RNA sequence: UUUGGAGAGUUUGAUCCUGGCUCAGGACGAACGCUGGCGGCGUGCUUAACACAUGCAAGUCGAACGGAAAGGCCCUUUCGGGGGUACUCGAGUGGCGAACGGGUGAGUAACACGUGGGUGAUCUGCCCUGCACUUUGGGAUAAGCCUGGGAAACUGGGUCUAAUACCGAAUACACCCUGCUGGUCGCAUGGCCUGGUAGGGGAAAGCUUUUGCGGUGUGGGAUGGGCCCGCGGCCUAUCAGCUUGUUGGUGGGGUGAUGGCCUACCAAGGCGACGACGGGUAGCCGGCCUGAGAGGGUGACCGGCCACACUGGGACUGAGAUACGGCCCAGACUCCUACGGGAGGCAGCAGUGGGGAAUAUUGCACAAUGGGCGCAAGCCUGAUGCAGCGACGCCGCGUGAGGGAUGACGGCCUUCGGGUUGUAAACCUCUUUCAGCACAGACGAAGCGCAAGUGACGGUAUGUGCAGAAGAAGGACCGGCCAACUACGUGCCAGCAGCCGCGGUAAUACGUAGGGUCCGAGCGUUGUCCGGAAUUACUGGGCGUAAAGAGCUCGUAGGUGGUUUGUCGCGUUGUUCGUGAAAACUCA
C-alpha cells in the first residue's frame, strides 16, 4: 500500500523540502501540531529516526523492503552506505522521476502501476523494477498518446539529467552506462546515521 | 491464582468462564495475571474509543 | 536393479524432479547415490540437461531407466548415442 | 484380515507351513539319528547315516527350506565328529 | 589475503563501584483484541500415543489350468431358453505383488546418531552382460455337484478335474563338504594362483511364433542389508560401589556370518572416583533462532537414520518382518446374536466426540513423475499433481494524480489579535493497474498409441477490448527511557503501568477530545528462546573490607617441571592425491 494522506504534512513535520517547490513550506516551516514551537531535546536516536523517515518518504519506499535494502547492501562486499544508495536509486520509479519522464516519484509509481511502459521490449507494470546496467527503458504508444506524459516530456527542463542518466531524443529513451558515485549523486542526508540505526 | 480485572466496568459474577494472560502487577503483591476483555463472557468496558483494541471494543457508527 | 529416478523436493505448487539413479526399494525421495540432473515442468521450456557419460556408465552397469526417463534421454540424444542407430542428435531447445 | 489378497496369502502361508514343518521335522529326525549313532560309537553305520542324511539335507536346502552354507556347516561338523571318533 | 561488536532507566542529600531488575531488535508450527480488498506463493493438532459413526487409501496376469454367472456370435426356439464360439469373464487355484509408498514420536543415554574403515566372515528375486543343459513316470486338491451343522461368520462329509501347483529318477563332474602334495602375500588362522590329489554328494519349466520371453549355479559388479570398531554426544553423588551368564578358557550346541547367541566344566574376576551402577528428563543429525565471533538455545517443514502401530508377548511366509490395513494368545474399548458364539484396531486421506487457543475440505485427476503388474496394450496407486478453507509466516500489487486561497466550512485551543486541522476539501483535466463484463488464449506432452487422438488444474495462468476515481484504510503510542502536547471531566476515588513511579482539585503519566508519533493490510497483548548479560567472565571476572582463600600442615592420584649434550617423531604443524550425501549459507 502507498501513502494516501497529505504529502505536504511530511515536509512540514520533517523541516526540509521533499518535492522541492513547496510554497506552503516556505510560508510556514514549523512542523504541524498545536505545539510546533516547543524546544526539542537533543537525541541521537531522535536524529537517526529523523534521517530514516526523511529518506524513506523521499524515496517512497516501504519500511520492510527498505530494511531489505539495508541488509542487501550489507550483503554486497562494497560499502554498505553507497551500496544502499545505489540499490535504492536503481528503482525504476526514481529512474523515471530523475530522467525527466515523471514530474514526481509518486506519478512515476502511478504510471508504472497503470502499466504504460515497455522495458527491453517486455511489458512491465511494477513500480519497483530493478534497473540493471546497460539496460534500456521504452515508452509505448498509448502512453505517448496520454496527455500528462507529453507535458512531462516537454517540461523536462528542471535540474538537468545526472551524469550516468541521459535522454537521447523525442522518444525519450533512458539508458544508464556506468556506476553512480556518491559524490556525483550528491543525494542529501548522510548514510552514516541510517546505517547506525539499522545496525542497532 | 488471582487475576487482575482491566478496564472500568465488568460483568463478572462467580462461576464465569474467563480468559487469562500473563503480566506482573506491582501494586498487588499476590497478583500476577490479567483478564482480557472482549472474549468469552468478558466484554470491553463501554465508552472506550482510545486504545480500543487493548480492551476489545467496536467502532462508532 | 537401481533405476533412474527423479528426486522431488520443494513445495506443492511447483514440484521439482532431480534426476537420481537409485534403487526403487527406498522411498521416492530416499537415498540418492548419484545425481546427474533435475527435471521440472513448471517452467514452459522445462529445460533438462543430461550427463551422457554418467548416464551411459549407469546403463552399462545395470541401471534400467524408467520409461519417461528413457524417452527424455532419447530426446537429449543419449539413447541415440547408446543405440548407435542414428548417432548423437542434438535438437534440445535451450531456453530463450 | 480385511483384503482378499491378504486372506489368500494367509491360506498359502498355512499350506506352506504344513509343508515346511514336515520337511524340517524330517531333517531334524535325520540329524537326531546321526547324533544317536555317534554317541553310541559306530563307524560304518555312522557313515551310511551320514550319506543318507546328507542327501536329504542337500535336497531340502536346494528346495529352499534351509540355507546352503549352514547346511555345509553342520554336514562338515558331523564329518569332523565322525573322523574324530 | 578477504567478511564483521550501540546502550538507556532504576539505590544516594550528591557522586563512584559492584550488583540486581526492565526496555529499545530479530524469530515463532504461536494464541487473543481491533481492523479487513484482491491476486501470487508456503504454511497449518505443538495438548489426549484418547476412544473412534461411513467410505475411500493394494492390486496385476485366459498366451498356466479347469470351467461359464453376466454380456458379443452364430444354429434353434414353445421365448423357459438348449449347443458350441473365446471376443469375454464371476469366482477357483497358481503366481507375482502385499516387507512398497503414507503416518506418529510414547520409550529408548544405546554403536540409538554423523562421519571414517571394514569383512581373506553374509545374502540378496526382479536389470544387463560372456559363457552347459532343461529326459523322464506318477499321484492328489481347489473349483463344481450333493449332503449336513449353523441367523451368523464359519464348517465338515462324499464324488469328481487340471496344471508355470507337486514329487521321485537321469545325469553334473566346472559347485558344497572331507583324507593325501607346491608358489605368491604377509595384516593371522590362512587367503589367491578355479594351485595338484583320493572319496563320495547335489537343479531346473515352460510360455509366444514375435522388437520373443522362461528355469537352475557360480570367476565378474551394484545396490539393499547385519556386526562390531576409536571418538564423541543431558542434568542428579542430597545416586559409590555394581555386576554371576557376570567375566575369560576349553568343548559342544546356535546363526545368512565370529562371538555366553545357548549349554557343561574350569579360574575369579570384570566393570569402579580420566565418575560404575542408580534417579528425572528426551528420538539422533544435515539443520532453525540468536550472537561479530566463540557460544547459547532448539529439532517446525524437507531430508539421512531410529523406534512404534488399541496395551504385552511370540512365531510362519521369503532375497527381504518392528510384519501399521499378515497370523495366534492374553487384557481394554466398542458392536452383532435367533445368545451357541462372532467382528474389530484412523498415529493411511479426509471427518466427528472430548482436551485445548488453535490448526482447514467427508474436493478433482492419474495431465506429468515415481511406485506394483504384464511380452506390451493396458490396469491400480489419498505417493502424488492439482482445487476449496485460514492475513499465520517472506514477497509484489490497489483504495489517485496535477494545480488549486496570503488559504471556504467545522472542530479544537485563544492573550479573543488569532493558530489550528489544510493542497487538505469541493473544484477543472488525466490515467484508470486490480477487482467487474466479454474475445482470443497457451505450454506444462520429440512424452503414449500403430493409432488419429490422449490436460483435472481451467475454459484458469496470459494478452486484447468495454463504462466508470467510479468498488476500496486501519491499528498502537504521545512523563523519562521513547521520534509524538494541549484543553475538557473526576481528584489517595475511579484508574495506568514495561522499571522509575503517576491522582489528597487546577495530571504532558486516569478518561474524553482534538492535535501529533510509529507502523500498515496488518497493528498491539501475551509466552517460549538468544542478546545486550563481560549477569557463569576459554577469547573474557573476581576473592581486604562490597560474594568469595579453607584455620594451618604432610602428603596419594591427578597437574606441572631448574641445563645442556643424543634417536626414534607417537603431542605438532608440513604439504600431494585420497573422504566429507542431497538439501540449507556465502560468491557470480
Ligand atoms: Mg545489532
Ligand atoms: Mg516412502
Ligand atoms: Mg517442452
Ligand atoms: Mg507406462
Ligand atoms: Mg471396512
Ligand atoms: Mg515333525
Ligand atoms: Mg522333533
Ligand atoms: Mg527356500
Ligand atoms: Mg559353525
Ligand atoms: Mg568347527
Ligand atoms: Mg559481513
Ligand atoms: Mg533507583
Ligand atoms: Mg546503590
Ligand atoms: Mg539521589
Ligand atoms: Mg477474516
Ligand atoms: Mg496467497
Ligand atoms: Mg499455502
Ligand atoms: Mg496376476
Ligand atoms: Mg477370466
Ligand atoms: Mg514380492
Ligand atoms: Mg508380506
Ligand atoms: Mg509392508
Ligand atoms: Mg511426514
Ligand atoms: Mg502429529
Ligand atoms: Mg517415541
Ligand atoms: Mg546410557
Ligand atoms: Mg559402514
Ligand atoms: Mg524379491
Ligand atoms: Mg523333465
Ligand atoms: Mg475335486
Ligand atoms: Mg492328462
Ligand atoms: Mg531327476
Ligand atoms: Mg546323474
Ligand atoms: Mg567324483
Ligand atoms: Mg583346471
Ligand atoms: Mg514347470
Ligand atoms: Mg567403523
Ligand atoms: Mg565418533
Ligand atoms: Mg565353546
Ligand atoms: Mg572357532
Ligand atoms: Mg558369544
Ligand atoms: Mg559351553
Ligand atoms: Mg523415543
Ligand atoms: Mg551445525
Ligand atoms: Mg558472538
Ligand atoms: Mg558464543
Ligand atoms: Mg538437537
Ligand atoms: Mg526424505
Ligand atoms: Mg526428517
Ligand atoms: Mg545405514
Ligand atoms: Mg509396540
Ligand atoms: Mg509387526
Ligand atoms: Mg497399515
Ligand atoms: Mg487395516
Ligand atoms: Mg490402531
Ligand atoms: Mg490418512
Ligand atoms: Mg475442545
Ligand atoms: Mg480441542
Ligand atoms: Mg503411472
Ligand atoms: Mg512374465
Ligand atoms: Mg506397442
Ligand atoms: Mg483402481
Ligand atoms: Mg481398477
Ligand atoms: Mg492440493
Ligand atoms: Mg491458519
Ligand atoms: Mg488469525
Ligand atoms: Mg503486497
Ligand atoms: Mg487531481
Ligand atoms: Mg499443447
Ligand atoms: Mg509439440
Ligand atoms: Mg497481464
Ligand atoms: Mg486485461
Ligand atoms: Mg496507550
Ligand atoms: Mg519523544
Ligand atoms: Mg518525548
Ligand atoms: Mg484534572
Ligand atoms: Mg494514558
Ligand atoms: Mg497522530
Ligand atoms: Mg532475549
Ligand atoms: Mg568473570
Ligand atoms: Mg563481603
Ligand atoms: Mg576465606
Ligand atoms: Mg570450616
Ligand atoms: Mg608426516
Ligand atoms: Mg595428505
Ligand atoms: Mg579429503
Ligand atoms: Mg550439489
Ligand atoms: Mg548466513
Amino acid at each position: 500500500a502507498r501513502y494516501t494522506g497529505p504529502a505536504t504534512r511530511k515536509s512540514r513535520r520533517l523541516g526540509v523540502d521533499l518535492v522541492g517547490g513547496d510554497q506552503s513550506f516556505e510560508k510556514r516551516p514549523y512542523p504541524p501540531g498545536q505545539h510546533g514551537r516547543a524546544r526539542i531535546k537533543e537525541s541521537e536516536y531522535r536524529q537517526q529516526l529523523q534521517e530514516k523517515q526523511k529518506a524513506r518518504f523521499s524515496y517512497g519506499v516501504m519500511e520492510k523492503q527498505f530494511r531489505r535494502y539495508y541488509e542487501e547492501a550489507n550483503r554486497q562486499p562494497g560499502k554498505t552506505g553507497d551500496n544502499l544508495l545505489r540499490i535504492l536509486e536503481s528503482r525504476l520509479d526514481n529512474v523515471v522521476y530523475r530522467a525527466g519522464l515523471a514530474r514526481t516519484r509518486r506519478m512515476a509509481r502511478q504510471l508504472v502501476s497503470h502499466g504504460h511502459f515497455l522495458v527491453n521490449g517486455v511489458k512491465v507494470d511494477i513500480p519497483s523494477y530493478r534497473v540493471s546496467q546497460y539496460d534500456i527503458i521504452d515508452v509505448k504508444e498509448k502512453s505517448l498518446n496520454t496527455l500528462p506524459f507529453q507535458i512531462a516530456r516537454e517540461t523536462a527542463g528542471e535540474r538537468p539529467i545526472p551524469s550516468w542518466l541521459q535522454v537521447v531524443g523525442e522518444r525519450q529513451r533512458i539508458l544508464v552506462h556506468q556506476l553512480p558515485e556518491r559524490a556525483q549523486i550528491d543525494v542529501p542526508l548522510t548514510e552514516q546515521l541510517i546505517v547506525e540505526l539499522y545496525s542497532k | 491464582v488471582t487475576a487482575y480485572i482491566p478496564g472500568e466496568g465488568h460483568n463478572l459474577q462467580e462461576h464465569s468462564m474467563v480468559l487469562v494472560r500473563g503480566g506482573r502487577v506491582k501494586d498487588l503483591p499476590g497478583v500476577r495475571y490479567k483478564i482480557i476483555r472482549g472474549s468469552l463472557d468478558t466484554q470491553g468496558v463501554k465508552n472506550r474509543k482510545q486504545a480500543r483494541s487493548r480492551y476489545g471494543a467496536k467502532k462508532e457508527k | 536393479a537401481v533405476k533412474i529416478k527423479l528426486t522431488r523436493l520443494g513445495k506443492i505448487r511447483n514440484p521439482q524432479y532431480r534426476i537420481i539413479v537409485a534403487d526403487a526399494r527406498t522411498r521416492r525421495d530416499g537415498r540418492a547415490i548419484e545425481v546427474i540432473g533435475r527435471y521440472h515442468p513448471k517452467e514452459e521450456p522445462s529445460l533438462i540437461q543430461i550427463d551422457s557419460e554418467r548416464a551411459q556408465y549407469w546403463l552399462g552397469v545395470g541401471a534400467q531407466p524408467t520409461e519417461p526417463v528413457l524417452a527424455l534421454l532419447k530426446i537429449t540424444g543419449d539413447w541415440q548415442k547408446f543405440k548407435g542407430l542414428p548417432g548423437a542428435e542434438g535438437t534440445l531447445k535451450v531456453k530463450e | 484380515a480385511n483384503i482378499k489378497s491378504q486372506i489368500k496369502r494367509i491360506r498359502t502361508n498355512e499350506r506352506r507351513r504344513l509343508r515346511n514343518q514336515s520337511v524340517k521335522s524330517s531333517l531334524r529326525t535325520a540329524i537326531r539319528g546321526f547324533r544317536e549313532a555317534v554317541d553310541a560309537g559306530d563307524k560304518d553305520k555312522a557313515s551310511e547315516l551320514l550319506h543318507a542324511t546328507s542327501r536329504k539335507l542337500d535336497k531340502a536346502a536346494s528346495k529352499g527350506v534351509i540355507h546352503p552354507n549352514q547346511a555345509a556347516n553342520k554336514k562338515s561338523a558331523l564329518a569332523l565328529a565322525l573322523n574324530k571318533l
